[PDB]
């Protein structure tokens, strides 16, 4: 029914920063916040003007936080949903989880709820954070945790900003990823993963822009998740509430990290060029080139495929179009599962943000799909790790919050056993 | 392939469907634990509680240095300063003793003149 | 998010009035006077270094420490002379020293209060405050001793901020003076422990850049502390400017600092005296182009950290950058993986198009190290000019006690050319 | 800050006297008082009291046991420059025994002078320290100087004391009895005196004979040339600089040991009126021919070297100087000092007494050394002591004064063991 | 600082008489009047000879005493008779003696007071008395045995001060007497008790100093006195006139007297009777010019002092004494180093154009005092002319007791020819 977002942490804000303004240009809402349920699925339509987010921002500077209360939207959200924490996360899990955390989480807990009070039958939560990254690891985690107690049933959908070298890390990044993900996996139901680095290289290869911004890379995101709620705030078939994410998805409780696709990003001023067939933006997705998890699934297995179209596509053709898809290509569905494929068509055309870099398009597919090479990420990220625990690297930062040796042990085996039941659904 | 696809659910805003291809063939988050979370908060305030009781021992050894010097001072001076006097009634009491060991050597063959002067006035 | 400047010691003093006026001039701020300057940007993060007063006016976050008068009224009459705050003053009046013991014991502890009662002053009265930062002598007294006491007196009174030092050790060229190896082992001892990155600026290699190569013949104190005022400028940019990262200066220490012991990073410059990007780089990573008397060749880099200068592409920066740490590949540590990131803000220094500056946790640091606990064993062989500190007050034993930890300093970064 | 001197006996006094008018003559004050130089309602302050609103009276305190001497300052030119307080005479003669001076006829002034050196550092914020001119050698000179240093030493806790002796050699008259005097003051008075400069009278007088070439030379003759090297210690403190160094660095480059040792004097260029290049006046200070006290310290080691330059000179210069003044000469330096070398340049012109027998120079160094091979003086003393005091020879005169007989062996001890410290820090 | 001069005993009277009509002339003193003299010099330390009176006038600081009148009025009528002040004459009138014992304590004592009482009004007038100086014959009485009492009495009064004595010690050739022996004897015992120097005026040596070496037949006492006047002369010369040294006669004593027992100097001159520099030193440590018979050659000096008179060049001196010290090596004892120091004040003598004069503790004035215990125990042997003295009230022993203290003085000086 109802469905609140937190944004937790520089990242995860910034994201949802300029995807609730895609949410706004899709649902038709100036700035201020009127219009000229449906679409109350991410909506409180407050007071008797305006249309108020079921959102929540928590970051631990200001700074950011504080953008938004500058720049238009400033009108868009109530002021006490934006909670800022003066004190830095200094970049390391332990601060945002234990020391600067304790302090602040009291507060959000509370928001949360004041928001999920006037809410007839809630759903359930996005969350968006950064995988590494002070509060966004640490923080998140905790925030899950007491979640997952406060909302016992309520599916929680977390999207991840997996980092990557380029754009720009910080050295104790993968400790702090490696991390969260290991408390956090069990109190949440669905992970969209989101690597910077494929991002990124969209941009460079499609976008043609040479030195991409966060604000160039979010613009990009930004569609990905409208593209993956779509169907819940219109109401059109497929993924039309929480349970039927991770029913779809995940066959395995192991909080499964489904692969995200996006179809045809194509930069304005080759604008008035040709429209892209149903057939041809179908086929981007089934390449490396075009993914969202720097990784590749024509070396690895897939367990549950999902295409989302928007916009004018009639089924018809989608099929006719897979058909050849099986037909020219590296099928490779293991072992036992059908060999998937729920579509749904979202016949809302794919608004996209006027400045922005995207053109208006025709039709745009998004393909979420369960592949056991999304855990040639999981290892990537563990390496960098293993080699640098293997001297307690930075350990001392976070012994100096207050934090166990040993759970950097507990976090590692706990990748180590999900880097190895991954790879144990082979065949 | 060639399809055969069943249908699921044709809302008003849209449609969503099932295609299978090839048959698939084969066969507490409990909140106790935050009693964690002030495991920290008491791991913490030792770690500073310590490394601050702890540099609170080289403080009153600030006190120490800037003791065991002017400490040091008052043992040179009130020292040496009977280690000169007491070398100067040392002086006195040796030379105002000698200058009368000198003047008593002399009122004697002095006390002499008369007992034998009175001596002369009794011999021829 | 807000940092105050404690500036002590004749040597101290001397650098960060140079690194003030640089700075001052780069914001764009009058003697006294506020803002000049056609640029915008400058005023964003000027919150950093200035806590402002009365009408416009800008006066820097400052306490000026020293134990006599002379330098510190060098200082009030030249440069920016009017800009510091008056009863931001500390007189010693005493003799000073150039001997640690006087500075850390009897004639400092006499002081270290009436300083530490004005810090509390900035410091409280900061919105948020990030930390401390300090310069000073490591050789010689009022600096060096008053200094490491400041520091082990601001730590107890703040362990929750973080220790900031730009500290110069000092040389057997550019002064005489028997007894400093002394003094900088009785400091590089205390710095060890009570701060989180100590910038080590090596007078022994300021001087090899203006003779090594520069061709100045007679060197000032003047043009070679020009050097370190436009290292500073460097080393803090990206606290005090734009928005391309925001560095807590917490984030720079937990990202620079493998291990606890607060290992010191040498910097680096660019261009110099009183420009391609390939050729910046190469010059920024080049060994006769260090701040620290090292060849940090002899041993490698546990992290680094490089901050550019100037309207360049850094589309050609990333890529200079991954390719020096690829013909020189053995040289970074490879159980750190991205241990080399880079920065860019464009709003040029003083003169100067082009500039990077660079900070480097290297353990060739240990070859600096060395080489004072070198001069060091040698006197403190048949306990020499000690005699000066025994009589001020100090143990025997607190100087092998120093020379041991300092020994073990050297002997820990020994350790990490590991595997 | 301020720096008051002492004279003590003939020889001090004498010497004093005509480096004060050096020290005039260099800051510009006619006898009269007044300065033309435009002020002083600091750093000319070092050694002048700027008095009343015209004067400028030494911080100066003359004490001898008979007028005489004192008197030809209160008759001469000068008459007007010294307080009349700071001249103290006192009627009955010395006797040319230190047993005199330490305890019978000084016992009896000694209140009299302390009281008023404190009436001339009461004139004073933060004093810091005293020079002390007087004779090894002579009655009041080792007597009353050895009592007077004792009792400052309480009087002033901290406050360093600055020893000018000057050691005496048999020509340039001496007396049988001298031996004693200067093994017995420099016994008591060395543990209370912190750096002690001393002069060989025989290398001054052989100076003015090799180099001025007055065959019958004076005192009025030698205290010129003392008055010089005096004038050239002193400097850094007396003219401001800036470019260069006050003594307290080179006081603690000079004394690594407790022993208060006894730094070498050197002057630059004795040239007779009726210029030397920057590296040559160095290389006359590394030579025998031109010291302060007859010895050699091509056979003794090096324990702190200092020149100190004043006048035209370049640092370039006394770089490629030194340099030299090792690559082929008499090297030595020891087991544990690596320094050794320090070096100002007092920029003022080396300003000569105007009917003096030296002529106005260009140039000029000074070198202060400590060298073990000074302590061949420190021998050459105890021989004539040693062979003397093996019959009583003179004892009787200060047993007679009231002192012990083993006062004199207790002081002997000392020398023996000094001679022996001296010689035990050979490599 | 200022001496009184006591002159005592008719051969005493007559040698004061010419000291101070030698001195009275160079410092230019009239009869009475003051100065007249082209020279300047003269008045600086006119002070020490010369308490001065109303209005001009000089006045010597003068003690006359004698137990018979003539000898007085012998000088109040002849040379410099007006000079001395009035009642500064103490005339004895009674029996003279030419016998120590009537001198030491019959007729003697008589007056001594009344003498003491004037050298109290002279020494306590005196604005700081250095010491007294004496002169008188040591054979015959009044003189040598007033004397040895006045400075007996003198010390006591006053041992502070330091006393000195011109002692003209006798023999069998130019005698009033037979007895002196005993007299001398008597005294040499007083006078190496109580006196801290005395200069050894052997009339012996003066006359061997007529007769061997100066042309005159039968000596009067005058040439002959002649020679004493011209020696005490030199002897005072650096108390009484320059800035040379100062010369304490304290500084004096304290610098050739090694041991207590105040050893007897024998004095020397230059040219005689009534000059190269080489061929004056050689003359004035030859012992044919000694003022005391012996001939310092059989044994040594103990310490020796030469001050030289004229504007001649100390160049020379310094170079002919050393030279002395070379071709007579051996007998200078070499366990008291530079024994032998000279001064130069250049304003000469009576006519005379150079001069010199000797001060020397020589071990060799041994071989006088054994000549006068020689001719002294070859009389008291058989106790000849005692019952002279036994008479006036003295002990038998008191002249074996003196006897025996004398040859002791011999045997401490045989003693000093050590190593
Ligand atoms: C930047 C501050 C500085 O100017 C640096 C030097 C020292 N002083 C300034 C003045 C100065 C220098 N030289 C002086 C000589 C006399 C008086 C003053 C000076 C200075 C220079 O030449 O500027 C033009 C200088 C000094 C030295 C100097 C160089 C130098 O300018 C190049 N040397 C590096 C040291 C030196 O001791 C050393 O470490 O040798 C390895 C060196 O020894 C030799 C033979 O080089 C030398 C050179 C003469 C020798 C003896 C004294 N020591 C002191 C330090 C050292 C010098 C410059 C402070
Ligand atoms: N895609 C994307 N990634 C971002 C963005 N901002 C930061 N990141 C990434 O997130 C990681 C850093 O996380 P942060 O959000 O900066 O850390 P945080 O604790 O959440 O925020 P702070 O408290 O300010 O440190 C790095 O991997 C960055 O590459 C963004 O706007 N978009
Ligand atoms: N250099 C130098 N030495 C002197 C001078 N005058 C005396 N001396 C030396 O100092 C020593 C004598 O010191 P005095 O001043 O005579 O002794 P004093 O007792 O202190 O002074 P007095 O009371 O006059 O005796 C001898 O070694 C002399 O050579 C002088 O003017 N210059
Ligand atoms: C009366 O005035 C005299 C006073 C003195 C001396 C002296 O003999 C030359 C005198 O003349 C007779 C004198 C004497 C002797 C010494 O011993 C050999 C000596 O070292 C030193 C001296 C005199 N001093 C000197 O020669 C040092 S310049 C000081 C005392
Ligand atoms: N570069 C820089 N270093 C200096 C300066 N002044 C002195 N030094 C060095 O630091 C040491 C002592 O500094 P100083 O400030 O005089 O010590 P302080 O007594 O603590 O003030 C000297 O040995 C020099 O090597 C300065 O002007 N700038
Ligand atoms: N040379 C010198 N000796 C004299 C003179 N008069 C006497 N004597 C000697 O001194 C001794 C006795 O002196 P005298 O005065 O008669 O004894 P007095 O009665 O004590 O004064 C004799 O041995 C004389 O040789 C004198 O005029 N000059
Ligand atoms: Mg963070
Ligand atoms: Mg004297």
């Amino acid at each position: 029914r109802e469905c609140i977002s937190i944004h937790v942490g520089q990242a995860g804000v910034q994201i949802g920063n300029a995807c609730w303004e895609l949410y706004c240009l899709e649902h038709g809402i100036q700035p201020d916040g009127q219009m000229p349920d449906s679409f109350n699925t991410f909506f409180s339509e407050t007071g008797a003007g305006k249309h108020v987010p079921r959102a929540v921002f928590v970051d631990l500077e200001p700074t950011v936080i504080d953008e938004v209360r500058t720049g238009t939207y400033r009108q868009l959200f109530h002021p006490e949903q934006l909670i800022t924490g003066k004190e830095d996360a200094a970049n390391n899990y332990a601060r945002g989880h234990y020391t600067i955390g304790k302090e602040i989480i009291d507060l959000v807990l509370d928001r949360i709820r004041k928001l999920a009070d006037q809410c007839t039958g809630l759903q359930g939560f996005l969350v968006f954070h950064s995988f590494g990254g002070g509060t966004g690891s640490g923080f998140t985690s905790l925030l899950m945790e007491r979640l997952s107690v406060d909302y016992g049933k309520k599916s929680k959908l977390e999207f991840s900003i997996y980092p990557a070298p380029q754009v720009s890390t910080a050295v104790v990044e993968p400790y702090n990823s490696i991390l969260t993900t290991h408390t956090t996996l069990e109190h949440s139901d669905c992970a969209f993963m989101v690597d910077n680095e494929a991002i990124y290289d969209i941009c460079r290869r499609n976008l043609d822009i040479e030195r991409p911004t966060y604000t160039n890379l979010n613009r990009l995101i930004g569609q990905i998740v409208s593209s993956i709620t779509a169907s819940l705030r219109f109401d059109g078939a497929l993924n039309v509430d929480l349970t039927e994410f991770q029913t779809n998805l995940v066959p395995y409780p192991r909080i499964h990290f489904p692969l995200a696709t996006y179809a045809p990003v194509i930069s304005a001023e080759k604008a008035y060029h040709e429209q892209l067939s149903v057939a041809e933006i179908t086929n981007a997705c089934f390449e490396p080139a075009n993914q969202m998890v720097k990784c590749d699934p024509r070396h690895g297995k897939y367990m549950a495929c999902c295409l989302l179209y928007r916009g004018d596509v009639v089924p018809k053709d989608v099929n006719a179009a897979i058909a050849t898809i099986k037909t020219k290509r590296s099928i490779q569905f293991v072992d036992w599962c059908p060999t998937g494929f729920k579509v749904g068509i979202n016949y809302q055309p794919p608004t996209v943000v006027p400045g922005g870099d995207l053109a208006k398009v025709q039709r745009a597919v998004c393909m979420l799909s369960n592949t056991t090479a999304i855990a040639e990420a999981w290892a990537r990220l563990d390496h960098k790790f293993d080699l640098m625990y293997a001297k307690r690297a930075f350990v001392h930062w976070y012994v100096g919050e207050g934090m166990e040796e040993g759970e950097f042990s507990e976090a590692r085996e706990d990748m180590a056993a999900l880097e190895k039941d991954y790879e144990e659904v082979g065949i | 392939a060639d399809m055969e696809v069943i249908e699921l659910n044709k809302c008003t805003s849209g449609q969503s469907f099932e295609v299978i291809l090839k048959p698939p063939s084969f066969d507490p988050s409990l909140e106790e634990i935050q009693k964690k979370l002030e495991a920290a908060e008491e791991r913490r305030k030792y770690q500073e509680a310590e490394l601050l009781k702890h540099l609170a021992e080289k403080r009153e050894h600030e006190r120490e240095v800037i003791q065991k010097a002017i400490e040091e001072n008052n043992n040179f001076i009130k020292m040496a300063k009977e280690k000169l006097a007491q070398k100067m009634e040392s002086n006195k009491e040796n030379r105002e003793a000698h200058l009368a060991a000198m003047l008593e050597r002399l009122q004697e063959k002095d006390k002499h003149a008369e007992e034998v002067r009175k001596n002369k006035e009794l011999k021829e | 998010r807000e940092i105050v400047h404690i500036q002590a010691g004749q040597c101290g003093n001397q650098i960060g009035a140079k690194f003030w006026e640089v700075i001052s001039d780069e914001h764009g701020i009058d003697p006294t006077g506020s803002y000049h300057g056609d640029s915008d940007l400058q005023l964003e993060r000027i919150n950093v270094y200035y806590n402002e007063a009365t009408g416009n006016k800008y006066v820097p976050r400052a306490i000026l420490v020293d134990l006599e008068p002379g330098t510190m009224d060098s200082v009030r009459s030249g440069p920016f002379g009017q800009i510091f705050r008056p009863d931001n003053f500390v007189f010693g009046q005493s003799g000073a020293g150039n001997n640690w013991a006087k500075g850390h014991y009897t004639e400092g502890a006499e002081l270290v209060d009436s300083v530490l009662d004005v810090v509390r002053k900035e410091s409280e009265s900061c919105d948020c405050l990030q930390g401390f930062q300090l310069t000073h002598s490591l050789g010689g007294g009022t600096g060096s001793g008053m200094g490491t006491l400041l520091i082990s007196k601001i730590r107890e009174e703040y362990p929750d901020r973080i220790m900031n030092t730009f500290s110069v050790v000092p040389s057997p060229k550019v002064s005489d003076t028997v007894v400093e190896p002394y003094n900088a082992t009785l400091s590089v001892h205390q710095l060890v422990e009570n701060t989180d990155e100590t910038y080590s600026i090596d007078n022994e290699a300021l001087y090899d850049i203006c003779f090594r190569t520069l061709k100045l013949t007679t060197p000032t104190y003047g043009d070679l502390n020009h050097l370190v005022s436009a290292t500073m400028s460097g080393v803090t940019t990206c606290l005090r400017f734009p928005g391309q990262l925001n560095a807590d200066l917490r984030k720079l220490a937990v990202n620079m600092v493998p291990f606890p012991r607060l290992h010191f990073f040498m910097p680096g410059f660019a261009p110099l005296t009183s420009l391609t990007v390939p050729e910046l780089t190469q010059q920024m990573f080049d060994s006769k182009n260090m701040m620290a008397a090292c060849d940090p060749r002899h041993g490698r880099y546990l992290t680094v950290a490089a901050v550019f200068r100037g309207r360049m592409s850094m589309k050609e920066v990333d890529e200079q950058m991954l390719n020096v740490q690829n013909k020189n590949s053995s040289y970074f540590v490879e159980w750190i993986p991205n241990n080399v990131k880079t920065a860019v803000c464009d709003i040029p220094p003083r003169g100067l198009k082009m500039s990077a500056t660079f900070i480097g946790n290297s353990t060739a640091i240990q070859e600096l190290f060395k080489r004072i606990s070198e001069q060091f064993t040698a006197m403190f062989r048949r306990k020499a000019f000690l005699h000066w500190y025994t009589g001020e007050g100090m143990d025997e034993m607190e100087f092998t006690e120093a020379e041991s930890n300092m020994n073990d300093l050297v002997s820990e970064y020994q350790q990490y050319q590991d595997a």
